[PDB]
């Protein structure tokens, strides 16, 4: 997933 | 409450022992897990990519299903009830489930049409070495339970049930899955058509959006924006790294990500550098990117  | 067989669930509680000591939640994770990936078409089909949130109910007529993939450390959250059929598919990753989950609520407790119940299910996730899917799980769990209306868990298929390893690198069996507005059901699936505006909505994402819904049922329109973020930092030093160097700070999960992960990122890296202020400009008017099924069950501009 995308991170911060 | 959050309630498993009439009972209520004691927090906290590792969904494995949860799972484990309800007979029906252990034959739906069997079950759920044992299934093929259906590769589920367009047809009719509301894709939510991470951070969105899309609901609707039996009496839409161009949405069949909501589908969500690509769910590594994230939690796919489908709520449902049962009778009058309000069905909202979210994809959470942990970005604030305390606001979270009241956009869940909100989203079906507005269909006034005694009847059935609320059914919540919850699938996404593995064994990762930063626990962050453990962590999703223990907040969403805890935030449907600090609601005061009665939620019965049917579905649990999180974390450490859902981890597969391929020589010591763990990775998530169920990536994805669909569920059928009309029908209530739930099984894997895959998505190779996940609707227009996907790049703006992965940068969306990636430059700290939040969790947003994007699916209007009284129209039946998907209403795209508009948006507006903050310059991502440094946006072609992380364009220049290696595929290693993308994977290890740019995404959750570095050896658990789905093939051409890293292509879809400097795709989405390249969509902030070209569109740093992107709400004056890809929004005319301040209106939002307005989509509407067609004859053939595809998204089209109105």
């Amino acid at each position: 997933n995308f991170a911060a | 409450p959050l309630l498993v067989e009439g009972r209520r669930v004691r927090l906290p509680q590792s969904a494995g022992d949860l799972v484990r000591a309800h007979p029906p939640l252990e034959e739906r994770a069997r079950l759920l897990r044992g299934q093929s990936v259906q590769q589920v078409g367009p047809q009719g089909l509301l894709y939510v990519q991470q951070r969105e949130l899309a609901v609707t109910s039996p009496k839409d007529g161009s949405i069949s299903i909501l589908g969500s993939d690509d769910a590594t450390t994230s939690h796919i959250v489908v709520l449902r009830h049962t009778g009058n059929g309000a069905t909202c598919l979210t994809h959470c990753d942990g970005t604030d489930t305390k606001a979270e989950v009241p956009l869940i609520m909100n989203s079906i407790k507005s269909f006034s049409d005694q009847c059935g119940r609320l059914e919540v299910h919850l699938v996404g996730g593995f064994s990762d070495d930063r626990q962050l899917s453990q962590k999703l799980t223990h907040q969403l769990l805890s935030e449907f339970d600090r609601q005061e209306d009665d939620i019965h868990l049917v579905t649990l298929c999180v974390t450490e049930l859902n981890d597969r390893e391929e020589n010591e690198n763990h990775f998530p069996v169920i990536y994805g899955i669909a569920v059928n507005i009309k029908t209530a059901e739930i099984y894997r699936a895959s998505f190779q058509d996940r609707g227009p505006e996907e790049q703006l909505r992965a940068a969306r994402t990636l430059a700290g959006g939040p969790m947003i819904s994007i699916y209007d049922a009284e129209t039946e329109q998907l209403r795209i924006g508009p948006y507006s973020w903050t310059p991502f930092p440094h946006v072609d030093f992380w364009l220049h790294q290696d595929d290693k160097q993308i994977l290890e700070n740019l995404s959750t999960s570095p050896l658990a990500e789905p093939p051409h992960f890293v292509e879809h990122i400097r795709s989405t890296l390249m969509f902030l550098k070209k569109h740093p202020s992107p709400a004056h400009t890809l929004f005319s008017g301040n209106k939002a990117l307005l989509y509407k099924k067609n004859e053939d069950g595809l998204w089209e501009k109105i």
